[PDB]
């Protein structure tokens, strides 16, 4: 298990900036421009633009508030007339350089419209969201805009008894079929294109009630599954309907342990500058005895792309004579490949779309969108798991060191409103910080990472407001030692200025900076005064940041034992001297001690000369 | 003067409709379709199959892709008068239905052409 975080930063001391609107909550969708400059929020009947850079300071803003009349008829369907019975935005997408795509629950009428970016007023579009949008602010949801065409994946209906993923094309529009082997009982997560003969593809994640495992109760299983972009649907049969539809399990677990996290929470997709395939960063929390712990899982595109394209499928089969069995599926298997994309190979055999498959592909993939093997994490293990902690949404940042070691950043907030900053060391997590983004303990619902070049941020939303973070505090490290330990491929200390920089950001010479994430503080270079009456009490304040580190203390260059009579501590890190006289007098010595390695690291935290007057 | 049976060669009955306003009865069997007086005399048949057909395969059954095509019996699965129409839905070809004139059971109206998965009504099994 993952340690506790090194550095506990309250909402008080450090530099967070904070947004929100009077009388207007639930602030779930948020977007950022093509620019950066301006981050979009969507609230409960609300739409505001922000500057991304201040989000305090206030752009545009637009409401969609409903109606008494369509409050009263939402109430009247037994549903709660001030809670549920309002406009939730659900959808807030790009759709071009003056527009956004905007939808909202709306009283249980999930509406969609245009949102015009030069006026900041709406279009009146009122188009029907049913099927893009949740009627249910409870209800999942997931969209991504592709192409200026909605792929999204919630429920088709009231009750939340249809799910669906589907396209609101309307040259092509395709949907999921409502059959138990193609999606059971589903909870959406996150949706993503993977760009590229070859066509794009269009992946979505969820956890839904598992049929190829049984146990005491329903177990749920995270997915992975996709879509090919240029999908048409079948001609004769899947008549608008997905022909490239395939799923599979998406693994997170550590099993010498026992530990199996089955209920996905989030996805990001580490687009790497360097690397030339994404990386998947799954966050997870077991369904079974959450108390809480969440696990984060690291997936290589790859690995899921190889399962799809060339993976044996499921197949389902009676059992006696009335129950259904899953299993693995040994026997032929069509050409074209069932549930491939219209490829290079495709186009050889004259396959111009899906329009013009054979009958036998189409119905093999609508009697098989199940795959049989599992999508597992890379190095076969989470790349943290952690206990006492109920994690809500991810953000990974691949950041370069001094030394020129990349780091994957992972930023995980919290059902308590919480950041943690967390990067896989030497085969050990190393959790650097964590930050309380909000003094409500609002669980973070959503997050944002912005990683470009000046606008450095991370943007939470709750329902009671927005939060704007930066990656790193390198300034709030005071010494080298403090600076180096601290082990932030962000952070690195600058001798001429004497200050903690943060490196890929500062205008600090890159040659005379120091860095070292071994902890190794020993690549740097190296008295408040108390007058107090006889007889009286003295409190010698001393503290630091490390929740990995104790302090104790020294006295006349000897370790003092804080015991009673003459000597106690508050709060374990004040040293109470009880009865001063003549002896007493002199330099007192609050020290740090903290295990990096094998080693340990003093340090002097506080220095005291104490004088008791006669 | 007028039948008291009805005993068709070659064949199985399936199903009996008769129409509410003229009294004519209409016969679902085995590869066939009669139409009746109310006094039982045939006043017209209908061939309805043998047809080349696979459970497998999607209407319209082409040879090339559904080689498993073999010469299949068309039981009727269901014979319905209809104020327009006679409704006939077989056990053939995914359970395509079709509509035919009421008293002129050979006058076929509507037989959609290029039929899809929507379509498909009755049991594609007898
Ligand atoms: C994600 O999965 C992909 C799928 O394989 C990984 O890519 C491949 O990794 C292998 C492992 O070495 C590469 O093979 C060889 O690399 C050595 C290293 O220099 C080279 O000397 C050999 O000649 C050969 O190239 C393979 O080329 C590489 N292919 C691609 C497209 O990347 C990828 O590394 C995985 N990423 C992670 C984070 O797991
Ligand atoms: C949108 O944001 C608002 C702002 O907090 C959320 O309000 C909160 O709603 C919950 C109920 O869902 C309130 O809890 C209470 O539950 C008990 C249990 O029966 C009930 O008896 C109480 O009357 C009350 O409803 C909570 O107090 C309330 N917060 C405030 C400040 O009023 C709202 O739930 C969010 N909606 C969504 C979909 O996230
Ligand atoms: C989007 O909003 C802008 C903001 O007003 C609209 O711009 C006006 O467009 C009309 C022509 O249609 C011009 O005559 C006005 O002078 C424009 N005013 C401004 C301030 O630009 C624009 O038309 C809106 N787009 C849509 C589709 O409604
Ligand atoms: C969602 O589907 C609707 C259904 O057609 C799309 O509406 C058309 O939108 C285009 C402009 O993009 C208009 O020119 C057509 O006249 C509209 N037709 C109808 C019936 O509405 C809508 O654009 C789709 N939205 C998205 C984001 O994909
Ligand atoms: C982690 O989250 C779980 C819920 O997923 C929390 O458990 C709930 O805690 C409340 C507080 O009293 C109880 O009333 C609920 O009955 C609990 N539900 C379940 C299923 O246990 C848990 O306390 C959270 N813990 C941490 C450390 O965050
Ligand atoms: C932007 O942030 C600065 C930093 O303190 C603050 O002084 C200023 O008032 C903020 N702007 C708005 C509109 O709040």
């Amino acid at each position: 298990f993952a340690p506790i975080p090194r550095i506990t930063w309250e909402h008080r001391e450090v530099h967070l900036v904070q947004f929100h609107e009077p009388d207007i909550y639930n602030y779930s969708a948020l977007l950022l421009s093509e620019d950066k400059d301006t981050l979009y929020i969507g609230a409960r009947e609300a739409v505001f633009a922000v500057n991304a850079l201040n989000i305090s300071e206030k752009q545009h803003e637009v409401y969609w508030k409903v109606s008494e009349d369509k409050k009263a008829k939402c109430a009247e369907k037994g549903k709660s007339k001030q809670t549920e019975c309002l406009n939730y935005i659900r959808v807030l997408q790009p759709l071009s350089a003056t527009s956004l795509y905007v939808c909202g629950t709306n009283a249980f009428q999930p509406a969609c419209d245009h949102l015009n970016l030069t006026s900041f007023k709406f279009l009146g579009k009122n188009e029907d969201g049913k099927g893009r949008c949740p009627f249910d602010p409870a209800h999942s949801y997931t969209s991504v805009m592709v192409d200026g065409e909605l792929y999204s994946g919630t429920s088709y209906n009231f009750l939340g008894s249809e799910p669906i993923i589907s396209r609101n094309s309307s040259h092509s529009p395709l949907r999921t079929e409502y059959a138990i082997p193609w999606l059971n009982e589903p909870s959406f997560v996150f949706a993503d294109v993977i760009r590229k003969g070859e066509d794009d593809r269009v992946y979505f994640f969820f956890t839904e009630v598992s049929v190829e495992y049984e146990f005491v109760f329903r177990v749920l299983i995270p997915r992975i599954a996709r879509v090919c972009k240029g999908d048409q649907g079948g001609l004769r049969t899947l008549q608008k309907k997905w022909t490239s539809f395939l799923k599979a399990r998406l693994i997170c677990s550590r099993p010498d342990s026992g530990l199996v996290f089955n209920v996905l929470r989030d996805v990001f997709v580490l687009r790497s500058p360097g690397l030339k395939v994404p990386v998947f960063y799954a966050l997870f929390t077991p369904q079974l005895n959450n108390v809480g712990l969440s696990a984060v899982c690291a997936y290589n595109l790859s690995t899921a792309e190889e399962v799809f394209s060339h993976g044996k499928y499921m197949q389902s089969t009676t059992v006696e004579q009335s129950h259904t069995k899953w299993v693995r599926y040994n026997g032929p298997v069509p050409k074209p490949r069932p549930g491939a994309c219209i490829d290079s190979e495709a186009r050889a055999a004259n396959y111009t779309s899906s329009l013009n498959l054979p009958d036998k592909t189409l119905q093999f993939v609508k009697d098989h969108p199940l795959m049989d093997d599992s999508v597992t994490p890379i190095d076969n293990r989470p790349r943290l798991i952690k206990k006492d902690v109920n994690y809500t949404q991810i953000v990974v940042d691949r950041t370069q060191a001094l030394d020129g070691t990349v780091y994957d950043v992972m930023f995980v907030s919290t059902d308590r409103g919480a950041l943690h900053k967390a990067i896989s060391l030497e085969h050990a997590v190393h959790i650097i910080e964590e930050t309380q983004l909000f003094q409500d303990f609002e669980p973070v619902q959503t997050l944002l990472l912005s990683s470009k070049k000046g606008n450095r941020f991370v943007y939470a939303g709750s329902n009671s407001g927005v939060v704007q973070a930066p990656l790193a505090f390198c300034g709030k490290h005071g010494t080298c030692e403090d600076c180096v330990l601290a082990r932030d491929p962000y952070c690195a200390w600058s001798p001429p200025t004497a200050t903690c920089v943060a490196l890929h950001q500062t205008e600090s010479p890159s040659r005379g900076l120091i860095q070292e994430m071994s902890g190794d503080a020993s690549v740097c270079p190296d008295y408040r005064q108390h007058f107090f009456k006889h007889g009286g009490t003295a409190e010698l304040k001393c503290s630091q940041k490390s929740n990995l580190a104790r302090v104790f203390w020294k006295f006349q260059n000897g370790v003092l034992k804080a015991e009673s009579p003459k000597y106690g501590l508050m709060g374990r890190k004040n040293l109470l001297i009880f009865n001063l006289s003549e002896g007493d007098s002199g330099v007192y010595q609050c020290l740090s001690e903290e295990r990096v390695k094998n080693k340990t690291v003093f340090q002097v935290v506080a220095k005291h000369v104490l004088e008791v007057k006669v | 003067l007028p039948p008291t049976a009805f005993t068709p060669n070659g064949t199985y009955l399936q199903h009996l409709a008769r129409d509410p306003t003229s009294g004519t009865l209409y016969l679902g069997a085995t590869n066939f379709l009669f139409q009746l007086s109310p006094g039982l005399q045939l006043e017209a048949t209908v061939s309805t199959g043998p047809v080349l057909d696979s459970r497998d395969c999607l209407p319209p059954v082409m040879p090339d892709e559904c080689p498993q095509a073999q010469p299949t019996n068309n039981p009727n699965q269901l014979l319905l008068v209809s104020p327009g129409a006679l409704v006939v839905c077989g056990s053939v070809h995914q359970g395509v239905c079709e509509q035919r004139r009421l008293g002129q059971l050979e006058q076929l109206l509507l037989r959609p052409e290029r039929p899809g998965d929507t379509q498909y009504v009755a049991a594609n099994d007898p």
